[PDB]
């Protein structure tokens, strides 16, 4: 009934996927995101923080500073942290 | 200028009818939408290619 | 037997904010990949060393095999940044860790040492074939093998490596095969 | 097998941009001028034959030296190799290179590989 | 990858384009579109190109890695592919992933 | 998706830059062409350029535009970080709703001004 496996097979598959990509990226020429962020913001007035993350792989705290710098978050009415471009 | 701006108002109705014809086939049941989606998918790759090109330029 | 020191890990503060990307493009022998790690890895050939130059202006230098060699290599790494043009200062060249190696020249019975010294010595065959004899009076972690390789790591100064080996020498002499 | 690839690529590119030129308002004559201008430069260079052609804490820098000449790295005529890397490895100073899809120009001649493997000490 | 633009093929193209731009025979923006298209075509062509397995060796100098692109410079290095062997004392290697 | 010209975010970006460079102490009226010029984005296409100029800077809420050149609309008072004794002595609206939204974006994060503001009559609080 009980075998002697060292690394669980499921864990080894996850480890290989992780070694492929590391989040610790750098942030130079930070203005370009805003090109990408505004880009998306024109198509729909607002986007859930998670949708914005799916575009910018940079830290959420730092991303929120970029989102807060060029915009404001509305509850839009159903929680779901959602950011929009300032109407000015 | 404004004779062509009144033709630009007709171009607004052109897009209005383009959306109408899109939902028209939908009601009678999207190529433009697919093309737009494809264009959107292209831009991340374009930015990566531009950064690679800048490195190659400075590198050589 | 005299242990040979073969590594110095030192930290020296350059004193000012450094832009990492600019350093990587102009300095020779330099790699700065943000995703894997956040610092510039710079390597010099004349005294074999590798200094991780961090953005906060703190520099850590590794791979030097003696104290004077490490101070000189750090002075040379700071010369690179000075030449590029960033304001540069040299402060607190302090050694952090020194690893030393030696051979007792006799076969040693690790199992016996664990029996009479279970308090300070921990040995597990599957994890690590060597016994670790963490020693409290001189703070050093010594890894000892059947062959006779006393591996002292964790001494902030040259004297500690020598003192610990002299202290552990009688215990090994008692368990000599 | 190299002039062939180039013809192949030039043909494909020319064919694939025709509509773009047209959409921008361009006479097909201009397209042909492009091909001619393009083919001709290679013939003029004569690097190979083509079908078209035939037709104290402050004195940090006081020690000085330690770095060598940066300008030595660039000649503009230096054998330039363009390739795709699979894995680059480094152990101390021992480097191993696992390369692919490369076009080399060594000693003046042109070479192509699908997989390259090299070794070097730094 | 706008990687292959500074090659014989790619440069002859740019030069040809600049002329046409110079004589307003051909203009910019369109030129950019051609490079995009010319570059895309060369990448696709290379993907459907493929070659042969070889064997090799070198001696290192500078290295750089940024934007996932490695740029080396070897000195006194000779590379042999199949039967042919090429000597060299200064070679620059640019490699994309 | 209505009408789109060139790359999205040109507006929400032109205004923001103009705001930013002006706060950075580059203060002087400008035009969309001048912004394009300075940002090296002039090749946005005449169509988009025009659409931005005629419409983007027209749908703009209360664009304060004397004539040729666009200016700052929200803050009536110049961001000079000093001497709002007029608003302090304006005892007709209990201090006139002194908001912080138009503050902390200057060289001193309100705090430096406030301490002197603390030193002076100026009073700071938050709800």
């Amino acid at each position: 009934t009980n075998y002697k496996p060292v690394a669980n097979h499921q864990y080894n598959i996850e480890y290989e996927r992780k070694k492929k990509e590391d989040g610790k990226r750098a942030r130079a020429d930070k203005q370009h995101v805003l090109d990408m962020l505004f880009s998306a913001f024109e198509k729909h007035q607002y986007y859930n923080l998670k949708d914005l993350v799916d575009i910018t792989k940079q830290p959420v705290v730092y991303l929120k500073e970029i989102l807060k710098e060029i915009g404001v978050q509305n509850v839009k009415g159903i929680h779901k942290n959602t950011w929009e471009l300032k109407p000015e | 200028a404004q004779l062509k701006f009144f033709e630009q108002l007709d171009q607004i109705e052109k897009q209005r009818k383009d959306e109408q014809e899109r939902e028209i086939l939908m009601r009678a049941a999207q190529l433009r939408l697919k093309q737009k989606a494809k264009e959107m998918q292209q831009q991340e790759l374009a930015q990566m290619r531009q950064r690679d090109a800048n490195l190659t330029a400075l590198a050589a | 037997i005299v242990p040979q020191l073969q590594n110095i890990v030192s930290t020296v503060n350059l004193g000012c904010k450094l832009d990492l990307k600019t350093i990587a493009l102009r300095a020779r022998n330099a790699e700065y990949n943000p995703k894997r790690f956040a610092a510039v890895i710079m390597r010099i050939r004349e005294p074999r060393t590798t200094a991780l130059i961090f953005s906060s202006g703190k520099m850590v230098c590794t791979g030097a095999k003696s104290e004077e060699q490490s101070r000189l290599a750090a002075r040379k790494y700071a010369r690179v940044v000075q030449k590029l043009g960033f304001p540069a200062k040299f402060l607190d060249f302090k050694i952090q860790n020194m690893v030393g190696s030696c051979d007792v020249k006799f076969p040693i019975r690790l199992e016996g040492l664990v029996l009479t010294h279970q308090q300070f010595s921990s040995y597990e065959p599957e994890l690590f074939p060597g016994l670790i004899y963490r020693m409290i009076k001189p703070r050093i972690v010594l890894l000892i093998f059947v062959s006779g390789k006393v591996v002292l790591t964790g001494a902030k100064v040259r004297a500690e490596i020598y003192e610990a080996f002299e202290n552990i020498y009688p215990i090994l002499k008692g368990f000599r095969k | 097998t190299v002039p062939k690839l180039y013809r192949s690529v030039i043909e494909d590119v020319i064919n694939d941009v025709r509509d773009i030129f047209l959409d921008d308002g361009v006479d097909e004559q201009v397209l042909m001028e492009l091909k001619t201008l393009w083919e001709n430069k290679l013939m003029q260079s004569r690097a190979v034959d083509g079908f078209h052609s035939e037709e104290e804490e402050e004195p940090l820098n006081s020690e000085d030296d330690v770095s060598d000449e940066e300008g030595q790295e660039l000649f503009d005529t230096e054998n330039v190799v363009v390739c795709q890397y699979d894995k680059i490895h480094r152990s101390k100073n021992k480097w191993k290179f696992h390369l692919k899809d490369g076009i080399m120009n060594l000693n003046g001649r042109d070479y192509i590989f699908s997989k390259a493997i090299g070794d070097a000490e730094w | 990858y706008q990687l292959y633009r500074n090659t014989t093929l790619g440069n002859s193209l740019q030069e040809s384009l600049d002329e046409l731009i110079q004589s307003q025979q051909i203009t910019p923006q369109l030129a950019l579109q051609v490079l995009l298209q010319f570059d895309k075509a060369i990448n696709a062509a290379l993907a459907q190109r493929v070659r042969n397995r070889v064997n090799f060796r070198g001696s290192l100098n500078t290295y750089r890695f940024c934007d996932n692109v490695w740029t080396f410079v070897l000195n006194d290095v000779e590379f042999r592919e199949v039967t042919e062997l090429i000597k060299v004392d200064k070679v620059k290697i640019v490699a994309c992933d | 998706s209505g009408s789109s010209g060139y790359k999205f975010g040109v507006l929400a970006k032109i205004v923001n830059y103009m705001k930013t460079r002006h706060q950075r102490g580059d203060t002087h009226p400008l035009t969309l062409d001048e912004i394009l010029d300075e940002t090296q984005h002039l090749d946005i296409g005449l169509k988009q350029k025009q659409w931005l100029m005629t419409e983007a800077l027209v749908n703009n809420p209360k664009i304060e535009v004397i004539d040729g050149k666009y200016a700052f609309k929200p803050k009536y008072n110049v961001r000079d970080k000093k001497a709002l004794l007029r608003l302090l002595d304006q005892h007709d609206q209990r201090g006139l709703g002194g908001i912080l939204l138009e503050d902390i974006e200057e060289a001193l994060p309100n705090s430096q001004k406030a301490v002197k503001a603390l030193g002076d009559q100026i009073l700071f609080v938050n709800r």
